[PDB]
RNA sequence: UUCAUCUAGACAGCCGGACGGUGGCCAUGGAAGUCGGAAUCCGCUAAGGAGUGUGUAACAACUCACCGGCCGAAUGAACUA
């Protein structure tokens, strides 16, 4: 049926690099952590497998279906657990939606995903444990993700600020805070703004839309349209392996595996 | 969804209309007889009904 | 799960499909054993509002013994009490014949002859002689 | 029985207290739902920073089958339910009467259980001498 | 009735008219019938107000020119939703409390705009629930101190164009206007000049 | 019951020239020149003083009067549309799949094209008529407009365009997707 | 920004706390200093608070049902009274009330609102409106 | 056929206002004109029902009678065959 009924369990061991274990805020030994995973579900019906995994848990990982917003039920399981005093973080989903289905553009998509966080804090705020309070969860606080499962891909902001530290030379700390909300670049006035400013009549992009959307919009149309020979050039300025046969196929599922 | 602006938009068009008691048709919101010959042109009329 | 009111064994699901699933469970693991469902019966009372405006000749088989009789409602202060405990049928009266007449309305001199209750002999159900 | 009968007989029916969460934004569902079924509020009562209103009420649980998926349809999924037993209702509805919908109750009660249509009036059990 | 009752107030407008040699025409409209209220009877010692129907008023001081023809330099100004306030009071007090009412016309009814209308930054302060009426839009929202706070000040309507109610009903339901209204001034009378907006 | 002469007065502005004979009526302004055909009224027409003309019916019943000043409106569209223009404005309302629509042509088409309306499969083709010039509105989103002189010919073809996105078998008052139009006005807007 | 909240009625002392929660005000004093305020008095009155982020200052805005059913004594219908003189301290009370031009023509309405009660001895009121004409202070 | 309105500006359309005692009385789990009975008063008015609808859980919010601005000549209602 394609339902989860009873939330069950599994324990994941993962690794993680050096430098990101020096990010943890918090008394933090080694670099192997083990992760406590519970797939829970949906349904109302089965709300009570819910409260029986959160009870069990510190912290809970939320899905929002990009086109589908913040629904019903997502409300109610976060009232679940800020109700148990539970820590979350947000995970926007199935984007790969809002690219076919909608025909979104890059502005069309970032103002999705605002007011979908806007939603999320609302819900954070009205309910949070004025006790622990400051536990609304923002994009640039590295608390907020964006892929689509079923292509196995995701990304956050801090991600992003990582590979810029190597590439244009400049540290990342001032990365986070510029790839989110309205801050924009002016192309060949090399200079940031801090407002809309509209350069004088034609306004640019913020830098989320510049630097992290524009890479995906760039693949999804050379794919989709067939685009035979940007694809292989796409290959360069990314660093990605095409394989063998993985590269004798069309568009289509050539998407979701560079993704 | 539809911003409510465009969703009174469309509504011009398909919701705000009345109907025909006696044939169905559908006619002008504001209309007093059935154009139709097949029902004697009546003014026996009624709202459209407005869905939730 | 538990047994009814009215002597069904009853599941108490949270939702229609909850309970598809909860029933097909049953039925396959847990009783493993073909099964039927149906609406749960609601349990009634019957009940008089009135005070039986006739008294109740009633003849026996031999035209030898009749009985009369009236019927009235007791004061739902009053069933409450029977069914919570406080009017016992194994109390003795008086002791019990005296809160009956102190708090409901009553009249001791009727609460010391009453019989029985019913059903089941400590049900809501009073007889005076 | 005679006696009985002659008290204006009538049935007593259980009654469920149902309380429901829900948002303000919603809880005009829930009064349309418990309308049909005979619901009666009692309480309302907003909770304090919450929309979540909460609402106490009155199902007959002679109502109840169906109520909760009617219940959340009406509400959007928004509405949460949860009864237990409360008291006995009189219905002034007539029971010998099957028009009335106490009648209908005890004439599909008669049915199922496997005996007479209608009951027998109060003229039995009696004897007039 | 036929013309027994609009014969009524022709009698109570001569009555006015002779008292009082000083006298004040005001533009009554996007007025409130509240807002007339408010200091009908503010100088009861002269200060008076009166209004009706144009179409009858001409024919009032029309047939009052037989007698008394000095009023006929007043017709010119008798053309709207205009009414009248007979005072003999120092003239230039009364100018600065008929303007000094101003409701404050809140806010739309998805009407028309007057120019660039913006929404600031800071905090609003509207309960976290009123989001759904920001996000309307497309503002920013976030909520700071259990309330809701804008970021990134954005043009809300643009400039005179036709505003939508999701539109209006965060600036009315919400916000401030800062659409407003009051009484003004079309003209002035004292016997027989015919003073404009001067003093 | 035989209104013995009612008439009806055309205000006729300066750049515009107009012409009847039978009862064929050309009229040209400033963007080109009109033509009815009304050899199907039975009115007669009278040039008083060229920047005026009278329609007449002389002896006529209720149906025949209701024609005299349906003509007014006829030609008096015709001057308007030859001086000033009409411009029609849609807007295509959708709730999920965007509306998708563009100009194509096969042997010099010019059709409206609109894909994806709910997601269909189908791709419907508007013609454009004659004299209506399309262009998309830049900077509002989801937005057409027709414009040219005959408002008859601008209207009927924005008509087509909303009508071929009629809705089927559901229920239309849920989905109002559609291509509806918006503002009825006139290209050199002026008044 | 002293806050400025009119509240519902009652009697003796006698479930808003939905309102004053952001308030931070105790959903045990707001009642404790209305029952205060309620005093007559023991009758049905409009009430208004304005808060001090945090304590409530129970005032009693004069109401005209309110003040005539302290002046009178199925259906808890009190219209058993008269005192004209008592009207007329109303209409006083009302305290620039209806735009009325003279201390009648507000006492032409604390004395129309007789809704359900007598408004002279042995008379009513909507008749006892008329050039009776006392009391113009 | 009968009765009404109109150059002292009607009908239509558009447009401004549609108040204040007041959340009026009995009720009601709640009912603030607008589930329902009973009341149908007053004030201030150019006029605005103790309410024509839409609406709310209850207010809110729109709407209408009613008044006015606009226009400038006739027009409205109920019947008959
Ligand atoms: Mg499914
Ligand atoms: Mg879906
Ligand atoms: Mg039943
Ligand atoms: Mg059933
Ligand atoms: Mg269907
Ligand atoms: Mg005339
Ligand atoms: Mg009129
Ligand atoms: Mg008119
Ligand atoms: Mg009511
Ligand atoms: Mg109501
Ligand atoms: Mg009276
Ligand atoms: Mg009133
Ligand atoms: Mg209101
Ligand atoms: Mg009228
Ligand atoms: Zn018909």
């Amino acid at each position: 049926r394609g339902i989860t009924i009873k939330s069950t369990a599994i324990s994941l061991y993962s690794e993680m690099s050096d430098e990101d274990v020096k990010e943890i805020k918090q008394k933090t030994d080694g670099n192997s952590f083990l992760i406590n995973l519970i797939d829970s579900p949906g349904h109302v019906d089965f709300s009570s497998e819910v409260t029986a995994a959160l009870r069990v848990t510190d912290g809970a990982l939320v899905v929002v279906d990009t086109i589908e917003g913040v629904c019903v039920q997502t409300e109610t399981v976060l009232r679940q657990a800020l109700g148990e005093r539970i820590k979350p973080v947000v995970v926007i989903n199935k984007v790969d939606r809002a690219l076919l289905e909608l025909q979104v553009s890059k502005e069309d998509l970032y103002q999705t995903f605002a007011r979908t966080v806007e939603s999320v804090n609302v819900i954070v705020s009205t309910y949070a444990d004025e006790v622990l309070g400051d536990v609304q969860v923002y994009p640039a606080r590295g608390t907020v993700a964006f892929g689509s499962g079923l292509h196995g891909w995701a990304f956050t902001i801090r991600q992003f600020a990582t590979r810029y530290a190597k590439k244009f030379g400049v540290d990342k700390a001032k990365m986070m805070d510029r790839l989110w909300g309205d801050s924009f670049f002016n192309p060949k006035t090399k200079k940031w703004t801090n407002k809309d400013t509209d350069a004088e009549g034609k306004p640019l992009e913020r830098a989320f839309n510049m630097f992290i959307l524009d890479p995906i919009f760039r693949l999804f149309t050379a794919i989709m349209n067939f685009k035979k020979d940007e694809i292989p050039v796409l290959l360069e300025k990314l660093e990605i392996v095409l394989k063998g046969d993985e590269k004798d196929l069309e568009g289509k599922a050539l998407l979701k595996v560079v993704m | 969804i539809i911003e409510p602006s465009l969703k009174a938009l469309a509504s011009k068009y398909n919701c705000d209309k009345s109907v025909c008691r006696k044939c169905y048709a559908r006619l002008p919101p504001r209309a007093t007889n059935c154009r139709k010959r097949k029902c004697g042109h009546t003014n026996q009329l009624r709202p459209k009904k407005k869905l939730k | 799960t538990y047994m009814s009111e009215s002597g069904e064994h009853i599941v108490a699901g949270t939702g229609e499909l909850h309970l598809e699933i909860c029933l097909q469970d049953l039925e396959h693991d847990h009783a493993g054993v073909p099964l039927k469902i149906s609406p749960p019966v609601v349990a009634y009372r019957e009940t008089v509002e009135s005070e039986s405006s006739q008294t109740a000749l009633s003849k026996s088989p031999n035209k030898h013994n009749r009985i009369y009789l009236k019927a009235e409602p007791i004061d739902e202060e009053v069933s409450l009490a029977i069914e919570n405990g406080i009017i016992n049928p194994r109390d003795d009266f008086k002791a019990r014949a005296r809160i009956m007449a102190d708090d409901y309305g009553w009249d001791v001199t009727d609460a010391r002859k009453i019989w029985c209750f019913g059903p089941d002999g400590n049900g809501p159900n009073l007889v005076i002689d | 029985y005679a006696g009985f009968l002659l008290a204006d007989p009538k049935i007593q029916e259980p009654v469920f207290l149902v309380e429901i969460q829900c948002p303000e934004q919603a809880v005009g569902g829930i009064y349309s739902v418990l309308n049909k079924k005979r619901g009666q509020v009692v309480s309302e009562e907003q909770r304090p920073g919450t929309p979540l209103f909460t609402v106490k009420a009155y199902l007959p649980v002679n109502e109840s089958f169906g109520f909760t998926g009617e219940l959340r349809q009406a509400t959007g999924g928004q509405a949460f339910p949860q009864m237990v037993f409360d008291h006995w209702s009189t219905l002034g509805s007539d029971p010998l009467d099957p028009t009335s919908k106490a009648g209908e109750i005890v004439l599909a009660a008669r049915k199922r259980h496997g005996m007479k249509e209608e009951v027998p009036g109060w003229q039995e059990y009696y004897d007039k001498l | 009735g036929i013309r027994e009752k609009k014969a009524e107030y022709f009698a109570k407008l001569r009555e006015y008219l002779e008292e009082y040699k000083s006298l004040f025409v005001v533009g009554v409209d996007n007025v409130s019938s509240q807002q007339m209220h408010e200091v009908r009877k503010e100088l009861r010692g002269r200060a008076v107000v009166l209004m009706g129907k144009n179409t009858m008023v001409r024919r009032a001081i029309r047939g009052f020119l037989s007698d008394l023809p000095d009023f006929e330099k007043l017709l010119p100004f008798v053309k709207g939703n205009v009414g009248f306030v007979f005072t003999n009071e120092p003239l230039t007090e009364i100018k600065n409390v008929i303007v000094s009412n101003r409701v404050a016309a809140p806010a739309r009814a998805g009407a028309v705009a007057p120019e660039d209308i913006w929404v600031r930054a800071v905090n609003t302060g509207m309960e976290p629930g009123k989001t759904s009426f920001f996000q309307a839009l497309g503002v920013p929202t976030k909520i700071a101190r259990g309330t809701i706070e804008i970021v990134s000040d954005v043009k809300v309507v643009d400039a005179g164009n036709k505003v939508g109610q999701s539109e209006a009903s965060l600036l009315n339901l919400l916000n401030i206007s800062p659409f407003t209204f009051g009484l003004t001034v079309v003209q002035v009378y004292d016997n027989g000049q015919v003073f404009p907006s001067s003093i | 019951m035989k209104y013995i002469q009612t008439e009806q007065q055309i205000e006729v502005p300066e750049g515009v020239t107009v012409s009847i004979k039978s009862r064929i009526v050309k009229v040209v302004g400033p963007r080109g020149t009109l033509t009815k055909n009304l050899k199907h009224i039975d009115v007669t027409f009278t040039k008083v003083n060229n920047q005026l003309i009278k329609v007449a019916v002389h002896n006529g019943g209720r149906k025949h009067v209701a024609a005299l000043r349906t003509v007014k409106s006829l030609v008096d569209n015709m001057i308007t549309g030859v001086t000033k223009g009409y411009k029609y404005k849609m807007r295509y309302v959708y709730a999920h799949f965007p509306i998708n629509v563009n100009i194509v042509e096969k042997d010099g088409a010019k059709f409206i094209e609109v894909r994806n309306f709910l997601g269909d499969k189908k791709i419907r083709n508007v013609p454009v008529r004659d004299g209506v010039t399309i262009e998309f509105s830049t900077n509002v989103k989801d937005e057409i407009v027709l414009s040219g002189n005959s408002v008859e010919d601008v209207s009927q073809n924005a008509a087509d365009l909303q009508q071929i996105c009629r809705v089927r078998n559901k229920d239309i008052r849920k989905f109002l997707d559609g291509i509806y139009v918006s503002h009825k006005g006139f290209i050199t807007e002026d008044l | 920004v002293k806050y400025l909240y009119l509240r519902a009625v009652g009697g003796e002392v006698g479930l808003a706390p939905k309102i004053g929660p952001l308030g931070l005000s105790p959903k045990k004093v707001g009642e404790d200093i209305a029952k205060a305020t309620k005093e007559k008095g023991i009758k049905v009155t409009v009430q208004l608070k304005i808060q001090n982020r945090q304590a409530a200052a129970s005032v009693v805005p004069s109401a005209s049902s309110l003040v005539i059913t302290a002046l009178k004594e199925n259906v808890k219908h009190s219209g058993n009274i008269q005192l004209d003189e008592i009207i007329e301290i109303a209409r006083q009370m009302r305290d620039k009330s209806f735009g009325r031009t003279l201390a009648s023509v507000t006492k032409e309405i604390l004395g129309t609102a007789q809704s359900v009660g007598c408004r002279v001895d042995f008379k009513n009121p909507h008749d006892i409106i008329e050039g009776i004409n006392a009391g113009e202070i």
